[PDB]
């Protein structure tokens, strides 16, 4: 996260941190949305290869024991099926990782709370991207969870030329852009929090940004659109 | 350009 300022450690209990296995030890790679005790929701883009992959909830610091985190292995993974890496602007972006064990709840680790399915946020609404993504374009690694307000830009807004155009889906949801705030490298697979009526929800797994850069003013940060596969998710976990 | 860690064609 570009601009971002540190999360409490129980702010966000549904974020996890997808690693994998590097060299003898693991490497952070992406964010992911406890979505089940074992269930975690990420990006397809993410779990597209051969990587060897674990989960950590409860997890705030990547580099420090919190002595909240539970490691867990990854027993399968589901794409979604009409995910093609050669094309992410195709949409798709949405990958389930069913987990080895189920883990503990508490107040580091909740089940992440989702929108209802086909709902699309009015523009300008309230949001939150959080993860441990580079903290500049080009640079490193967040060693703790940031979070940055990224309010959702409609794409009637969206989609213009001066935007994204004809890159961004009615599938994804579009939000920042301010030049200062965004995603960034490593944040991929997270959650975009949104509020509403109350409650935040998940509206959004972490895609894409500019070729310009990460904090791009009017390349808002673009996120698959949750709302849009609630059935895909539900038939996933229900078979698996 | 994707968010992955290096990058999306470079983990």
């Amino acid at each position: 996260v570009v601009g971002g300022t540190e999360a409490q450690r129980n702010s966000w209990p549904s974020q996890i941190s997808l690693q994998y296995r590097s060299g003898s030890s693991w490497a952070h790679t992406c964010g992911g949305t406890l979505i089940r005790q074992n269930w975690v929701m990420t990006a397809a883009h993410c779990v597209d290869r051969e990587l060897t992959f674990r989960v950590v909830v409860g997890e705030h610091n990547l580099n420090q024991n919190d002595g909240t985190e539970q490691y867990v292995g990854v027993q399968k993974i589901v794409v979604h099926p009409y995910w093609n890496t050669d094309d992410v602007a195709a949409g798709y972006d949405i990958a389930l990782l069913r987990l080895a064990q189920s883990v503990t709840l508490n107040s580091y680790v909740q089940l992440g709370v989702l929108p209802r399915a086909g709902t699309i946020l009015a523009n300008n609404s309230p949001c939150y991207i959080t993860g441990w993504g580079l903290t500049r374009t080009n640079g490193q690694l967040a060693q703790t969870l940031q979070q940055a307000y990224l309010p959702t830009v409609d794409y009637a807004i969206c989609s213009s030329s001066s935007y994204w155009g004809s890159t961004v889906k009615n599938s994804m949801v579009c939000a920042g852009g301010d030049g200062v705030r965004s995603g960034c490298q490593g944040d991929s697979g997270g959650p975009l929090h949104c509020l509403v009526n109350g409650q935040y929800a998940v509206h959004g797994v972490t895609s894409f940004v500019s070729r310009l850069g990460c904090n791009v003013t009017r390349k808002p940060t673009v996120f698959t659109r949750v709302s849009a596969y609630i059935s895909w998710i539900n038939n996933v976990i229900a078979s698996n | 350009t994707t968010l992955k860690f290096p990058s999306d064609w470079d983990d």
